[PDB]
């Protein structure tokens, strides 16, 4: 009987396919006048339609790259696969939809960078003493989880400018602790000390030569240091194919964007690297502290996992900042950093306990929907993120893409990538809205109103200009 | 709505002086309006930055302005077996300017100060200082209420109580209609923040040159506190005044504290004895709620209303993501003795890092409809990031939620167009109040004249 | 400590005069000086601070000047109220130190004193004491010397002098000298005398009496 | 208006102690330094020390270290000077002082407090008439008030009647006790014609003696 394909009284093969994804078109000459050429594919063959003259696209999805998930992230120069498939072809006809899958593994034995960024204001003097062996002790524990560890070190205090910095007498500039009975370093904003290396004894020995300074106001300039440790790739030494842990230790509040005006500093932070050969942050005295939003942008840009390893007295504070910087981790640091080793190991586990899918470059007219399978084959509809994972675990998501109408551009591609991962699923979309018979149309056909029209797909269409 | 964006007037200062960092209208004894501009990195005598002040006469063509001259020489006084020192290098004279009557108040928040006594010292610190001028007469005076002659050791022995050594007085400033100068000092009491107040008349009448440490007996300072909620809160980052207690014989103070309570931010309304009448808490940590405050009756009921800027507020967007754009809060004063409640209106920026709400200027009634209006600055806003000033018109229910007019910066990138604003004064005497916008990064000021409504 | 040498110790002047007190320090004090007024039998009023600045309420006929270690207080057109004591004070160093003081006195025409000697009373003698009194009234200038003589020979033990402030009416000074002996010692001699030496005469003004004789 | 209102005159014995007060009137004692200055006729003016009533910190001239102790109670808006192990040389007038504008100046002064250290008991005066000796147109009489303690006394002639032409001299300290005298002058026709009398009141012992002057 009649259907939406026939009752709609379409004019062309293109209009036909756009009615519904079930409609088909017959481009056969020998077709009765009363018989509609836009019907179900079954009814056309029932009406003796030449099978070759049947236009009927089918939405499909075929993989193009399907490397298997790696069992070990060790070895290779990152020939490691943690997303599968990596690339698929997707074909959709107007208003149609098609489903496909993605697998994600939190690979075992993946390389790790850990950069230790340390508050070295006066109250951290005892902390320095208790981490003199951290580089080796940490290597021992991380060796259970990865065979490619690199560690580095940097330190911060605050902007070396009045009023944060004591500026009298002259002796106090060379030794801020002069009016006590000790020596400390001249104040410094942020200084890089040790580039990420696999030679962990370099960490120990660099730490043993470090010492504290002293400044006037409780909030410190750590955020300046987080920014530079993030955006100075080459100097810190972050690796391309590795987890990036930025361990931030402090026992105090922190300065924030627009605090700098108390030192006469109004220039907004530019989010650029300003650490030169002297390994000190040269814009400390001329550029405002960075804002949370700018820090977020750069951490995400460089795939840095920021860890707030802070003392009880400021946990809540940094827990609250952490909520404003997604992906950040908090851990409670003892007053002498005696527990920082286990804090880092726990953080790394919490960091690799989640798989959260993200979509890039999705066309306006495409919409996606996700069913998630976490833990044990338990499907979780409308979800695109799993939690509570362990290294080596694997999850998968079922995905359905629904196209609205048909867009002008017939080929677009977008990306499915888990947050913080290197690998990703590229989806190459092709919108199949046209009929093949259109590539062989007859402009100014004798059959069409004395040349006033065009003959395509077995019908006469009014020509351009009419 | 009806500011003229076609024919502007430009005033300009020296390169690198930050001309336009602060500004205000100024009327001489005859009611003639000029513009006072602060230029806090103007070069002094020793080819070193000290800041400076300019007094621009009104001319549709704009141009250059004469200096309003102040003593830029460091001072020393050996008295009472001590040595008093002032240090004006990098003091930032003109980081704030305000006009009242025929007097101009220009402040140097980072003027430093030290006292020597044999081997000891108070410590060289930024107490800040304000310079007062009566241009027509040439009279001059200063006001530096946080200067003291207590030695360092004493502050240590007493655990740093009542420590005004880092006040930075003049950081913000305002004058009551009665002529009481009120100074914000965000560094006061070891960075809690304090307010200093004193009659302009008593500042002039008790000042003499070369004394350096003198009393202004009619002055009044706010109070230290043991409450950690105020620590490093920078109480006095911004200030304003208004009528908020229903008694017209009292003047109430509005104080911004943008890092109050572990960077939550807050704004407090006080009586003139600094007793707290209300407190508005920030909505989001590190948003710098209280960076700017403005007082004006926008809904035409005769009751002052309060606007608060949080230029770093991060708006919630799709996929659990945040976007720093800035936010402005409107609080309408209720009838009679009652607390300011929840905001009546939230205005939120659109451009990333635009800092919408960095400054908020009352405009008076710009379109002459019976409701006062405001201008909000987003100094790095607009599609190009060059800066934008957005006008919102008052109405019976408060403010319109959409701008009536947007001013795109005429300056290059980095000018910070809108970082300072001032409205509500008719400079050309056409019966409509006008708007001056500072762009210190370009060392220039732009005047927008209001015209009859099209 | 810093020494403040204030001059002159006193001056006799007249209404309408323009006068100048000076104060010299033992070292530079960079204008850290104050000037003070003390009206007879009353407290102090501030005049100047930091060398040149009038205290609130002080008339502008007062002015201060000077520098380094030498300073001056000046009074143009003296008023009747201005006859009083004046002191400088330095606060360049602790301990604060004061000047010796300067007294402004009324100038007038010289006047010889009126001397009057009084033997011991009957009452006092019957109690075992003996006081000869000698009044020197209404003279000018103030500088005067009284000498006591017993039987022609000078006597300095037991003498007790007292002076009055410049008299309101006639602007003169008066003095009281009292010699006190025992009864037994008063009777060992006959002649008692008080000699007054003033600039109004080269010869001392003598007045005396003889015990028993009258 | 700024006023400093000091305590009343004190009258004490050597070796004892006394505590003077300076109360701020019209302002907050906490606003400025408060100084104490001692005044004596010969020695003149001497600075004792200062206190900052906001925090209690003091300075002293080393000369007064030991005897002088300066304190302040912001509650009663009052500053104090305590003197110990008192001595004849502590007999003086004591003023409290504060600046007007200059932190370091000495502009406002209290009315001053008199102190007198003595072992003398309350002694009544001996009043002796002073008649001349056995001529001119003017005559002069006198009255001698000897050995009283403490000050003061009042002296009049004919119960205040005879007032003009009189000289009552300041009292002088004679061996822990005071002595004072008064002269009076008139015309010869007046005396011994008219009865002249010397009226001496000593309130401290409540004694009002009157001696008529008789010739010899
Ligand atoms: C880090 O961020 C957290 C989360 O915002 C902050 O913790 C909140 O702090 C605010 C302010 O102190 C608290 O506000 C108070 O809420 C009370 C009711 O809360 C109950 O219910 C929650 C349910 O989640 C429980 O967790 C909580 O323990 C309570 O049982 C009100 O009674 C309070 O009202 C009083 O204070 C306000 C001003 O704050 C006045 O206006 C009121 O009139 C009244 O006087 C108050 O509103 C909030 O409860 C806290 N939440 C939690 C979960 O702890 C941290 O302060 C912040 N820390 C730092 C360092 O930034
Ligand atoms: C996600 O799960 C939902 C079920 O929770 C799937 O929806 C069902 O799909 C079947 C297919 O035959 C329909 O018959 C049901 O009516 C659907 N249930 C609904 C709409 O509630 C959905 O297909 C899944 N999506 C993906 C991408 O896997
Ligand atoms: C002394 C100071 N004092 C305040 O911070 C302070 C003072 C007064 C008030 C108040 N007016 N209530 C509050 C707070 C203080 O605590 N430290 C000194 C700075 C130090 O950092 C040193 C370094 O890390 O190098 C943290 C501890
Ligand atoms: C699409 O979903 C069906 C079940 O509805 C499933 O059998 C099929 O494998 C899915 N397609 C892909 C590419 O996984
Ligand atoms: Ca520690
Ligand atoms: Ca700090
Ligand atoms: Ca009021
Ligand atoms: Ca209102
Ligand atoms: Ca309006
Ligand atoms: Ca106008
Ligand atoms: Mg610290």
């Amino acid at each position: 009987g009649p259907n939406i394909c026939t009752t709609r009284g379409v004019s062309s093969c293109q209009q036909c396919l756009a009615v519904s994804p079930m409609c088909a078109w017959c481009s056969d000459e020998a077709l009765p006048l009363g018989s509609p050429r836009c019907d179900l594919k079954e009814n056309l063959l029932k009406d003796n339609c030449a099978p070759e003259s049947i236009e009927f696209p089918v939405s499909e999805a075929r993989v193009l790259e399907d490397r298997p998930l790696s069992d070990k992230g060790s070895g290779d120069s990152s020939q490691v696969t943690q997303v599968s498939p990596q690339r698929i072809a997707l074909r959709l006809r107007p208003d149609d939809s098609k489903n496909f899958s993605i697998q994600v593994r939190q690979v075992e034995d993946y390389p790790v960078d850990i950069y230790y960024l340390m508050d070295l204001s006066y109250s951290m003097k005892d902390d320095l003493w208790s981490i003199q062996n951290l580089g080796t002790k940490l290597a021992t524990q991380m060796r259970k989880l990865t065979s490619n560890l690199r560690i580095g070190f940097g330190a911060f205090v605050d902007k070396p400018v009045s009023p944060y910095m004591y500026i009298s007498p002259p002796e106090a500039l060379e030794n801020p602790c002069y009016d006590m009975k000790t020596t400390c370093l001249p104040m410094f904003g942020y200084k890089h000390v040790l580039t990420l290396t696999d030679q962990v004894t370099r960490f120990n020995e660099e730490v043993k030569k470090q010492s504290v300074s002293r400044n006037r106001d409780a909030p410190e300039g750590g955020f300046d240091a987080i920014m530079q440790a993030t955006v100075c790739d080459e100097k810190i030494g972050w690796r391309n194919d590795a987890s990036h842990l930025l361990v931030f230790t402090t026992d105090a509040k922190t300065h924030i964007a627009l605090d700098g005006r108390l030192a006469g500093i109004v220039q907004p932070n530019d989010g650029q690297c300003h650490v030169g050969s002297d390994n000190h942050y040269s814009a400390s005295t001329t550029m405002d502290y960075p804002s949370l939003g700018l820090m977020t942008e750069k951490l995400s840009q460089k795939n840095i996992n920021l860890i707030f390893a802070v003392t009880e007295n400021v946990v809540n504070l940094y827990q609250n900042y952490s909520e404003l910087i997604p992906g950040t981790t908090v851990g409670v640091l003892s007053m002498d950093s005696s527990n920082v080793l286990q804090l880092i190991v726990d953080a790394y586990g919490k960091i690799r306990s989640k798989v959260e899918l993200e979509v890039r470059d999705l066309p306006e007219e495409l919409s996606l929907s996700f069913n998630a399978t976490c833990l044990n084959n338990e499907v979780i509809p409308g979800l695109k993120s799993c939690m509570g994972l362990k290294i080596g675990d694997t999850v998968s998501f079922s995905i359905e893409a629904k196209v609205r109408g048909c867009p002008q551009e017939k080929e677009k591609s977008f990306t499915i990538k888990p947050v913080g991962f290197k690998d990703s699923l590229i989806v190459q979309v092709t919108f199949d809205c046209d009929c093949a018979c259109q590539a062989q149309a007859e402009p100014n056909s004798h059959r069409c109103n004395n040349g006033n029209g065009t003959f395509e797909c077995g019908v006469c269409r009014c020509g351009p200009g009419w | 709505l009806n500011l003229d964006p076609v024919q502007l007037t430009f005033y300009a200062g020296p390169n690198g002086s930050q001309f336009g960092f602060s500004l205000d209208f100024h009327k001489d004894s005859h009611g003639r309006v000029a513009i006072v501009v602060g230029a806090p990195r103007t070069l002094g005598p020793s080819q070193e930055e000290t800041g400076g002040v300019f007094l621009c006469p009104w001319r549709a063509e704009g141009g250059q302005c004469p200096s309003l001259l102040f003593d830029l020489r460091d001072e020393t006084r050996n008295v009472g077996s001590q040595t008093l020192q002032t240090f004006k290098a990098r003091q930032g004279l003109g980081a704030s300017v305000v006009s009242w009557s025929d007097v101009i108040v220009a402040c140097a928040p980072w003027q430093h100060w030290n006292v020597l006594e044999k081997t000891e010292e108070a410590e060289k610190t930024p107490v800040g200082s304000c310079f007062l001028a009566q241009p027509e007469s040439g009279r001059r005076a200063e006001y530096s209420p946080c200067r003291g002659n207590t030695l360092s050791r004493i502050y240590v022995e007493n655990d740093f109580s009542w420590d005004k050594r880092y006040c930075e007085a003049g950081f913000s400033s305002v004058v009551t209609q009665a002529g009481e100068l009120v100074l914000g000092a965000p560094g006061g009491y070891y960075f809690l923040g304090l307010l200093a107040q004193a009659p302009v008349a008593d500042i002039f009448s008790s000042y003499r040159p070369g004394i350096l440490l003198w009393h202004v007996s009619s002055q009044s300072l706010s109070f230290d506190s043991s409450n950690p909620e105020y620590f490093d809160g920078y109480w006095g980052y911004s200030v304003a005044v208004g009528e908020f207690d229903g008694d017209l014989n009292t003047t109430e103070y509005v104080v911004g504290a943008p890092t109050w309570s572990w960077t939550l931010g807050a704004v407090e309304i006080l009586d003139s004895y600094y007793q707290r009448l209300h407190r508005l808490r920030g909505e989001q940590m590190a948003s710098y709620f209280g960076h700017s405050v403005a007082v004006t009756d926008v809904n035409g009921d005769g009751r002052h209303d309060l606007l608060v800027g949080a230029p770093l507020y991060m708006e919630s967007r799709a996929d659990r993501k945040l976007a720093e754009v800035g936010r402005v809060y409107l609080f309408l004063q209720p009838r009679g003795p009652h607390a300011l409640g929840a905001p009546s209106l939230l205005l939120t920026g659109t451009q990333l890092y635009g800092r919408f709400g960095s400054a908020i200027a009352p405009l008076g009634d710009l379109d002459r409809d019976g409701y006062n209006d405001i201008a909000v600055a987003a100094p790095y806003g607009g599609p190009s990031g060059r800066g934008q000033v957005l006008v919102f018109l008052g109405q019976s229910e408060g403010l319109r939620s959409r701008p009536s007019q947007v001013l795109d910066s005429p300056f290059p990138t980095g000018s910070a167009f809108g970082f300072s604003l001032r409205g509500a004064v008719d400079i050309d005497d056409n019966g409509y109040p006008d708007l001056i916008v500072g762009a210190y990064g370009a060392n220039q000021v732009a005047v927008y004249r209001a015209q009859p409504v099209v | 400590d810093i020494l403040m040498t204030q001059s002159p110790s006193s001056m006799s002047v007249s209404l309408g005069d323009t006068v100048s007190i000076t104060c010299h320090a033992s070292q530079g004090i960079s204008s850290n000086i104050g000037w003070l007024q003390q009206k007879p039998g009353k407290s102090f009023m501030g005049l100047i601070y930091y060398g040149t600045n009038l205290v609130d309420g002080v008339p502008s006929r007062f002015s201060g000047s000077g520098s380094g270690a030498d300073y001056s207080l000046t009074i143009s057109s003296l008023d009747s109220e201005d006859f009083a004591d004046y002191y400088c004070v330095q606060y360049a160093q602790l301990p604060y130190t004061f000047g010796g003081g300067t007294k402004l006195e009324i100038k007038r025409a010289d006047a010889a004193p009126t001397v009057s000697i009084f033997p011991p009373s009957s009452e006092q003698l019957t109690s075992g004491g003996a006081s000869v009194v000698c009044f020197l009234n209404n003279f000018y200038p103030k500088d005067i010397n009284v000498k006591w003589k017993i039987d022609g020979s000078e006597r300095q033990n037991g003498v007790l002098n007292s002076w009055t402030d410049q008299d309101s009416k006639d602007s003169t000074y008066s003095m009281s000298s009292t010699l006190t002996l025992t009864k037994d010692e008063y009777e060992r001699h006959n002649s008692y005398t008080c000699e007054a030496t003033h600039k109004t005469s080269t010869s001392p003004i003598v007045k005396s009496f003889n015990r028993n004789e009258c | 208006e700024v006023q400093l209102q000091q305590s009343g005159a004190e009258l004490v014995k050597p070796g004892a102690s006394v505590k003077l007060s300076c109360t701020a009137s019209g302002f907050n004692i906490k606003d400025t330094y408060v100084h104490w200055v001692k005044q004596r006729p010969e020695q003149g003016l001497e600075w004792i020390g200062r206190i900052d009533p906001a925090n209690g910190y003091t300075k002293y001239d080393p000369k007064f270290q030991g005897k002088a102790t300066i304190t302040a109670d912001t509650s009663s808006n009052t500053a104090y000077l305590q003197l110990s192990s008192l001595t004849s040389e502590d007999t003086a007038v004591y003023y409290c002082v504060r600046p007007l504008y200059d932190y370091y100046a000495m502009d406002y002064w209290g009315q001053g407090t008199s102190v007198t250290v003595s072992s003398a008991k309350t002694t009544a005066p001996s009043v002796y008439p002073l008649a001349p000796v056995c001529t001119g147109s003017s005559v002069t009489l006198g009255c001698l008030v000897k050995g009283y303690f403490p000050e003061p006394v009042t002296l009049t002639w004919n119960s205040g009647s005879l007032s003009s032409g009189v000289h009552t001299f300041p009292a002088v300290l004679q061996s822990d006790l005071y002595t004072l005298s008064s002269s009076v002058t008139v015309t010869s026709s007046t005396w011994p014609s008219q009865s002249i009398t010397c009226n001496v009141a000593h309130p401290a012992s409540s004694t009002k003696v009157d001696k008529k002057i008789e010739p010899r």
